[PDB]
This record gives structure tokens, C-alpha cells and sequence, in this order.
């Protein structure tokens, strides 16, 4: 199959794109967004409208497409 | 009306909660993923992060769905704080193949800043009502959540919503109160628990402590007492 982009907003507003083939695990994509623009991983959360994210998970898996954007959060805690 | 803490559960739960591998993986479903990391946060007065919630908030709703009980969507966490913050447009989205409509209650868990809050859509007694413990009003919350009704409505079912008639307001001394520095999210869990059920709220605090255990086996096992 063919390669298509992906967009991973930031809660601070910030896009990155990627390119990735739509059968791959997105391990390779979440470990590269926190090497490359420095952050966590145990700090944080990615969502593809609101599914969670997981790292098994696969592109074609989450029927994602051209484009298509992924929303990562901070953790979160609360008293 | 209390199930009791049987002696296998302790014995599990003292288990999870010492000291051991924190990333250890325990519990899935919801796509969901517990570890005793995300167990440690209900050991003693620690502050319950996201995961915890949501996957609470996916049990609420998986049993409402169950005879004799008012049907619920739950939206994960972080909705209310992207649509209060990014829009509409942002979360569109999120309820594609959800008739968000076709429910009897909307559960709304909300994150400000450094604590926990609950906002409940009931589509039958027609009012957004929000839910704080430390008893702050927070009437925003209900009138961006009746923009987003709007909003979804048309872009769903391409049509406006019916506003009239409805109440949006904010619970006072008229419930439990917080009582400490952080039980917030627990509070939050537990007040959902009452709603779903059609049940009144009755808990007061030290019935925190044991919820809290109580909700560990709920987690793992998937399973609400």
C-alpha cells in the first residue's frame, strides 16, 4: 500500500506533520514527536478524535487517512 | 446498600498498590490501558489522573445500557477543555458515529487547570446541570456545552436544536461536599455513579476511602459494585 501524512496538534497549537506508510505501528511515529520537538511520552496522551490512540495501533487499523489529524493532551491530574 | 470488602479484593488491592514494576501493564478494554501507575493514583489521598476517569466513565456507561436504566454517553476527558478552548470545529468529530441525541444522559468529566468536575447533559429532565465538590460555580461550563448541542445538531442531524424549555445551573451546599484536598476526581466518579443509576446522591466523605478501594477491583475486574 501507499504512504499518506499525518498532522499531530499540540494543546499549544502546534501542528506536525509526518509521512508513514498505513500498515506501520505508530510507535515509531509517538516516540519520533517526543525525541524530535522535545517531550515526555509517560507525560502524555494521543487521540484520533477521541479514540485512544495505542501503540499496536496501525494507521489502516484506526482508519485513518490523508491528512488526518491526531490531538495529543497532557496528562492531567486533579484533587 | 454496601457491598461488602471481601477478603480475596484486599488481598488483590494491598497487591497493586506496593511499591513494583510502575509501568506494568494490568488492565485493558475501552482501548483503554491501567497501569499501577494509574492504580497508584487512588491509594491514599493521591490525585486521580485522566486514565482512571475515563475508564470509570466508560464502566458508567456500559452499564448504562442494561434494562431499566437511563442510556448514557460518556466523552473522554480532555472534550470539554477542547471545545472550551480550541471551538467547535476542533471536536466535531470526536461524536462521528455517535448519535450524541439518541441518549438519555451526556456524562461531562472536566479538567480546570489543577482540579476534577462533572457536567451532566439530561436530555430527559431537560437541564445541563454541573457538579463541583469544593461547591465553585461554574455556569460557562453549561452554556458552552448548550453552543455545542446547538452546534452538533446542526452539523449532525442538520437541524436546530430545541432550546426551549431547558435549565442550565450549577449544584451549591445542596450535595457532599469536598471535605479535603483531593478527593475531587473521586467525588466526580461517584457523583456520575448516583446519576447513572437514577439513584439519589448519599455518600459523605468516609465513604471516599472505601470507594476508592472499592474502585480499584471495579477497574480491573470491570465490574461496579
Amino acid at each position: 500500500n501507499d504512504h499518506i501524512n499525518l498532522k499531530v496538534a499540540g494543546q499549544d497549537g502546534s501542528v506536525v506533520q509526518f509521512k508513514i506508510k498505513r500498515h506501520t505501528p505508530l510507535s515509531k511515529l509517538m516516540k519520533a514527536y517526543c525525541e524530535r520537538q522535545g517531550l515526555s511520552m509517560r507525560q502524555i496522551r494521543f487521540r484520533f478524535d477521541g479514540q485512544p490512540i495505542n501503540e499496536t495501533d496501525t494507521p489502516a487499523q484506526l482508519e485513518m487517512e490523508d491528512e488526518d489529524t491526531i490531538d495529543v493532551f497532557q496528562q492531567q491530574t486533579g484533587g | 446498600e454496601f457491598p461488602e470488602i471481601t477478603e480475596e479484593m484486599e488481598k488483590e488491592i494491598k497487591n497493586v498498590f506496593r511499591n513494583g514494576n510502575q509501568d506494568e501493564v494490568l488492565s485493558e478494554a475501552f482501548r483503554l490501558t491501567i497501569t499501577r501507575k494509574d492504580i497508584q493514583t487512588l491509594n491514599h489521598l493521591n490525585w486521580l489522573n485522566d486514565e482512571i476517569i475515563n475508564f470509570y466513565m466508560n464502566m458508567l456507561m456500559e452499564r448504562s445500557k442494561e434494562k431499566g436504566l437511563p442510556s448514557v454517553h460518556a466523552f473522554n476527558t480532555f472534550f470539554f477543555t477542547k471545545l472550551k478552548t480550541a471551538g467547535y470545529q476542533a471536536v466535531k468529530r470526536w461524536t462521528k458515529k455517535v448519535d450524541v441525541f439518541s441518549v438519555d444522559i451526556l456524562l461531562v468529566p472536566i479538567h480546570l487547570g489543577v482540579h476534577w468536575c462533572l457536567a451532566v447533559v439530561d436530555f430527559r429532565k431537560k437541564n445541563i446541570t454541573y457538579y463541583d465538590s469544593m461547591g465553585g460555580i461554574n455556569n460557562e461550563a453549561c452554556r458552552i456545552l448548550l453552543q455545542y448541542l446547538k452546534q452538533e445538531s446542526i452539523d449532525k442531524k442538520r437541524k436546530e436544536f430545541d432550546t426551549n424549555g431547558w435549565q442550565l445551573f450549577s449544584k451549591k451546599s445542596q450535595i457532599p461536599q469536598q471535605m479535603n484536598g483531593s478527593d475531587c476526581g473521586m467525588f466526580a466518579c461517584k457523583y456520575a455513579d448516583c446519576i447513572t443509576k437514577d439513584r439519589p446522591i448519599n455518600f459523605t466523605q468516609q465513604h471516599m476511602p472505601y470507594f476508592r478501594k472499592r474502585m480499584v477491583w471495579e477497574i480491573l475486574h470491570r465490574k461496579l459494585l
